[PDB]
């Protein structure tokens, strides 16, 4: 229960928030943007993946 | 007594040596499980959220 | 391999003779009359045997083969 | 009526207020419900238990 | 107290039988931590001698469930006081209120997991002020009954036993009133006649060898259960009509 | 390129509640530093606490004095709150004794050189008999942190008086701490930010001599981590 | 009074830019709090050099495609925020690309000048197709500390530059990714202690064990101001 409430928060996307449209060249780098507060963990963005 | 010799021969044993944890309805096979037991303070049995 | 236990079923596929198999080597480990064919890391004889089966350095034919051999030698 | 008593104490109307947290110090999104509730212990000790 | 209550925790803490309440109100003239003793109004005076009442509270005794049930003071001299006041609070009673347990601060979130289920998590804030510890008074006796081989005795001399664990007795072999003790200790020394050891080949060499007198007698003394340790409050002693006492009796 | 916080004006409210400001805080830090600095505050502050205590007529905390209202076990919990600055000494034995009726405070303990009662209004008991007379003496450590009765058995070291005792003991003056982060636009500079740590503590560690330990130590720290010899 | 400090600090650096650090034990509560510091100041705060605008000769837009070079300009702007950078002297350079032919324009094929030095050589930039295969441009290099998005360039860019003047996210921190999990540790009869694992991934600039270290290094120097 605890942990799909997390997961689903944490996937879940909406409509605007900080960093729309933002192209990220990696995982790694969309996480040292959450973690330093420049966008929202959830906002559509564009992101190179392997 | 229990001092710290006693400690580190029991922790030396418990390493490998698995038990095995019981809930009193066994419905199934699934009932009974054997887990690799860790040394903890306190006297409540911490068990893994998933299972 | 006190984790999982698929490369020993992957090598026996009864899965069963597998816990014989090792309970066997590992007590030939225990009263010593053997030494253990793995680099030990502070693990008990019961996860070296599984060790030693899943490498396919042991099964049971090694077991059977050898300990007549070692058998036959300790006649003399 | 808890509204009104909750204005007389100067307190968040809607009774959640964002929370730190205390380890990382970044705060929570949506702030929290917090506040007193009345517990009891039970007669149920694991000293006994185990 | 209960911060939010239904009103009806007066009326629940009253009618208990725990609770000291003023038969014939009037003013307190003592108080102390055993009697609360109260002048009765001129009015309600009785004419012939009608005097004071004094009511003795009930300290720490031991309650059905090992509990604690004591009644506290609440209050002070020269409060006046009108038929039907609450003096002292019962166990979990607060001006006379009805205080089951106690109110703390919660936070309805998730925290790393560690309320999965039903499991709730705590600060040690509450373990550091001692709000959720409980007073338990567990009761022990030792029974020294007459056998047909000889009766038991009661004596401090305990075979084999390190002085160390001696040292909490008196003389008379009963813990000293108010010892800490821990799982093990031994409590009452009791020790009952037993003979015909039978011992085996091997111990005979032994004893021949060390000059091992063998002693007649087993240990029974009352040792603490495992992994319970506190303050020996009080001890009772009952002799049957004809024995002769001890000195602690 | 960076700057440096110094310590600027340090307001008390009252005796126990103190502001404390940093002024030249380049962006970024005055979270870290605001969350480190109330972490180790926290956690870490050597303060005193009384450890023991030995009344005369009591063999255990469940008995009853002639004269008095409370309960031994009522008298150890109002003794656990005592706030009291020891200077020299680690270890300091105060003697309570009083007579008579009335409120038996904190005041009347016997003033030794080395010792600050913080707030000698503190309540202790109250007598109610002209003869009731109690002496008691407290026995007092400095330590930081929070050690239990249970715990200090380990150095029991022949406990064999049984008037002694043992309270818990809740070595931490530091009540309350927090920070807050806010722009101190100084007429020529770009991004500064100010620091302003409110504290709330027991009034025994003054506000200046907290926050320079608390540096101190996480100093320490940073010195062992930064070096790294694999 | 007196702490703990802590011993047996191994590290193991699997792919040289990768690299797990343990360490204990240490007194409770401090395994976040180091933990914390170090990550934020690491990777908000860190001087480091990085591509921050771009120009094309031949484009207006960020969003119009070149004739023959298959990934689109979103693509290339991609793999020039990731191209590290070390320069030693100077603050802000101006790089020039101009390549020709069928193949890879590779980071190699930028012009090689004395104090710019490129980590990755064969770092992979544009696929260039035949027989035309004209490529141009002017990518610009600035030193700064943290992570600056380009949104918060083009709000504030009251400069107005002419156009082709394609602004590009500053990646300046060289720490690429860290993390640090808290794991009971006991030291032998405490066991109110705690491991800190801290795990770095940085992007070749500087090895991660000097990232540490400075960042460490810079910290302590703020406290200075109190330590007695
Ligand atoms: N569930 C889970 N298991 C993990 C995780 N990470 C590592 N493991 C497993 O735990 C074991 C680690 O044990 P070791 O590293 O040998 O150290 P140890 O002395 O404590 O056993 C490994 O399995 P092993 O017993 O060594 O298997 P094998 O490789 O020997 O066959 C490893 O695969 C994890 O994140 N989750």
């Amino acid at each position: 229960q605890d942990v799909v409430l997390g997961l689903y928060y944490m996937t879940r996307d909406c409509v605007n928030a900080k960093g729309e449209g933002m192209v990220l060249t990696g995982p790694k780098e969309a996480e040292r943007l959450y973690r330093s507060g420049l966008a929202s963990l959830h906002a559509r963005v564009k992101v190179r993946i392997t | 007594r229990e001092e710290a010799v006693v400690w580190d021969i029991l922790d030396e044993v418990i390493r490998e040596h698995p038990v095995l944890l019981n809930r009193a309805p066994t419905l199934h096979r699934l009932g009974i499980q054997a887990f690799e037991p860790v040394l903890i303070e306190g006297k409540a049995i911490q068990l893994h959220p998933l299972v | 391999a006190r984790v999982t236990v698929q490369d020993a079923v992957e090598k026996i596929g009864n899965r069963f003779d597998l816990v014989l198999v090792a309970a066997r080597r590992a007590r030939q480990m225990q009263v010593g009359g053997k030494d253990p064919l793995v680099p030990e890391e502070n693990d008990k004889t019961t996860v070296i045997a599984l060790r030693e089966i899943e490498e396919g350095l042991i099964n049971n034919q090694i077991l059977d083969v050898r300990e007549r051999q070692e058998q036959q030698e300790q006649e003399a | 009526e808890i509204k009104e008593l909750l204005k007389l104490g100067d307190l968040p109307t809607s009774g959640q207020i964002r929370l730190y947290d205390g380890r990382t110090g970044e705060q929570f999104e949506r702030p929290v419900t917090v506040g007193y509730m009345y517990m009891l212990k039970l007669n149920h000790l694991v000293d006994d238990k185990m | 107290k209960p911060l939010v209550g239904t009103g009806m925790e007066r009326a629940v803490a009253v009618d208990s039988g725990v609770t000291a309440v003023a038969k014939r109100g009037g003013v307190v003239q003592y108080v102390d931590a055993s009697r609360i003793v109260i002048k009765v109004n001129e009015d309600e005076m009785y004419p012939g001698e009608a005097g004071i009442d004094i009511y003795n509270l009930t300290k720490y005794t031991r309650s059905n469930q090992n509990t604690c049930i004591n009644q506290m003071p609440c209050v002070s001299l020269g409060e006046p006081v009108e038929r039907g006041d609450v003096l002292a609070d019962g166990p979990s009673t607060d001006l006379g209120e009805l205080a089951l347990g106690q109110n703390m601060r919660v936070a309805f979130m998730p925290w790393n997991g560690y309320n999965f289920e039903d499991s709730i998590l705590v600060s040690e804030r509450v373990v550091q002020e001692d709000r959720f510890t409980t007073i338990h008074i567990q009761e022990l006796a030792c029974v020294s009954r007459d056998t047909k081989l000889g009766p038991e005795e009661i004596t401090a001399d305990i075979p084999n036993v390190g002085e160390a664990a001696l040292s909490k007795l008196d003389e008379s072999g009963i813990v000293y009133i108010g010892a800490e003790v821990t799982g093990g200790d031994i409590l009452v020394g009791k020790v009952t006649p037993k003979g015909e050891t039978q011992l085996t080949p091997e111990e005979k060499l032994l004893r021949a060898i060390f000059g091992e007198k063998a002693s007649d007698v087993k240990d029974s003394s009352l040792r603490v259960p495992n992994g319970v340790s506190g303050t020996v409050i009080d001890v009772q002693v009952f002799t049957r009509d004809g024995v002769e006492k001890d000195k602690r009796a | 390129e960076f700057l440096k916080p110094r310590l600027v004006d340090i307001e008390q409210v009252s005796s126990t509640h103190a502001k404390v400001t940093l002024e030249p805080l380049e962006r970024g830090f005055g979270h870290t530093l605001g969350n480190a600095l109330r972490r180790i505050l926290l956690s870490s502050m050597p303060g005193c606490a009384v450890t023991e205590v030995e009344i005369d007529g009591v063999l255990h905390e469940y008995s009853t004095k002639e004269g008095v209202q409370e309960d031994i076990l009522e008298i150890l919990l109002n003794l656990k709150g005592l706030a009291v600055r020891v200077q020299g000494k680690d270890e300091v034995i105060l003697t309570l004794n009083k007579s008579g009726i009335g409120p038996v405070t904190a005041a009347d303990i016997t003033h030794d050189g080395d010792v600050e009662i913080v707030k000698p209004q503190h309540v202790i008991c109250h007598l109610t008999d002209e003869n009731a007379s109690i002496s008691m003496r407290i026995k007092v450590q400095r330590g930081r942190g929070y050690v239990p009765a249970s715990t200090r058995i380990h150095s029991e070291e022949d406990e064999r008086p049984i008037g002694r005792l043992l309270v818990d003991a809740c070595y931490s003056p530091v009540e309350r701490i927090a920070y807050n982060v806010e722009a101190a636009r100084v007429e020529q500079r770009t991004d500064l930010d100010k620091l302003v740590i409110e504290m709330e503590t027991n009034g025994t560690i003054d506000p200046e001599e907290a926050i320079r330990r608390a540096a101190t130590i996480l100093a320490e720290q940073l010195e062992a981590f930064v070096d790294l010899r694999d």
